[PDB]
């Protein structure tokens, strides 16, 4: 089952004001997937993975969150690899600033 | 009313990826992830502050012990099912979910259900005490638990356990699971080949449920509208989007509602320029 | 609390 997947902040966005990026990758098996947060098409770094879990209908999910000062110049995005995708998915952020 | 919720969730897997554990077990109460176990660690480790707080070393080393040998029994478990499968290798998965509901103090729901490559493969009845086989292959396991007499032990944990140790977590954290945290919302619209997309954003919302509707005339609009459901934040608070599809120059004409227990009236927003 | 399970399937 593909992983469906959302990126967000936590705070709705500002240049130059400190936050979190999230990437939740959602409905999906087998379990095992990669969910990578970028900037600028290099791997963010200090990303955190919260635990594994699975909703009502046993499809799994995972969330990633990374610290993060957003930056006008720069694009966003979660990088996903799973077994159900040939090749990887790139979910692109909207700063809505 | 007063309803709350204990849940249990384990996962078995003979591929859980490069370093990663293959057995990973957690509770919720209402929802808030409160315990973690999983192989590699081989114990149980708070989530919230609260469970820190007020379980002592003794909840945490007989915590741990029910952790190892739920761990034992599953990797058991994960063989037996790929031998009656006719299986070999592959990537599979033993998943359990358990529980009990209480509502002003008292037990309404306790299940027991398990599941095999993410396919509903057994459950407790707790009315009839039987398990039901949702599948073919699950009937050789309620044969083997109708003859062994377990659902008297698993209707105690039901009933009085694991209601026992909810009403003592709801007091451990009381203060918790009844916060509100107030959504911060944004309004933002794109414009794409001829169609203007309105985003409804709710940010840091606690608790879980929430209701956001896009309005235009008065009315709520589901026409052309989607909403991402309710995803998770870092920190225990959640955050959804909506979206509608609008012709360019009608921006004006909509807005969102945001209803939220944090809220006693529903919040209104509209796109700026 | 968590449950110890029972029997293997």
């Amino acid at each position: 089952l593909t992983p469906k997947v959302q990126v967000y902040s936590r705070f709705p966005a500002s240049a130059g004001t400190k936050n979190v990026l999230n990437c939740f990758a959602a409905g999906f098996h087998p379990p095992k997937i990669s969910i990578t947060l970028m900037k600028d098409g290099v791997p963010m770094e200090g990303a955190q993975y919260s635990d594994m879990s699975f909703n009502d209908d046993w499809t799994f999910q995972r969330l990633v969150h990374a610290d993060f000062t957003p930056s006008s110049g720069s694009t966003y995005a979660c990088k996903v690899e799973h077994e159900t995708l040939k090749e990887p998915q790139v979910y692109k952020w909207d700063p809505e600033f | 009313m007063e309803l709350h919720t204990l849940r249990y969730i384990r996962t078995a897997m003979t591929d859980p990826g490069p370093g990663l554990p293959w057995y990973v077990d957690v509770g919720y109460v209402d929802g808030e992830l409160f315990v973690h176990y999983n192989s590699t660690a081989r114990r149980y480790v708070p989530r919230t502050e609260w469970i820190a707080a007020k379980a002592d070393q003794q909840y945490w080393d007989g915590q741990t012990q029910i952790g190892q040998g739920n761990e034992q029994i599953d990797r058991e478990n994960l063989g037996i099912l790929q031998r009656r499968y006719n299986q070999t290798g592959g990537s599979h998965t033993v998943q359990w979910m358990y529980g009990c509901d209480i509502l002003e103090g008292g037990p309404i729901r306790g299940y027991y259900q398990m599941a095999y490559d993410g396919r509903d493969f057994t459950a407790f009845d707790k009315g009839t005490m039987t398990f039901t086989a949702a599948v073919p292959e699950a009937v050789p396991t309620k044969r083997k638990w109708e003859e062994g007499d377990y659902a008297e032990g698993l209707k105690q944990y039901l009933e009085e356990t694991c209601v026992e140790w909810l009403r003592r977590y709801v007091e451990y954290g009381k203060a918790e699971l009844g916060r509100r945290e107030r959504p911060e919302v944004r309004v933002w619209g794109k414009e794409a080949d001829g169609i203007l997309t309105l985003s409804c954003r709710a940010h840091g919302f606690y608790p879980r449920p929430i209701v956001v509707s896009w309005l235009k005339d008065g009315a709520v609009r589901g026409q052309d509208a989607h909403s991402g459901g309710i995803v998770p934040n870092g920190d225990g608070t959640y955050h959804t989007w909506v979206t509608i599809d609008a012709q360019p120059g009608d921006g004006d004409k909509y807005q969102c509602r945001v209803e939220h227990a944090s809220l006693p009236q529903p919040g209104l927003y509209s796109w700026e320029p | 609390s968590a449950l110890q399970a029972f029997r293997e399937v």
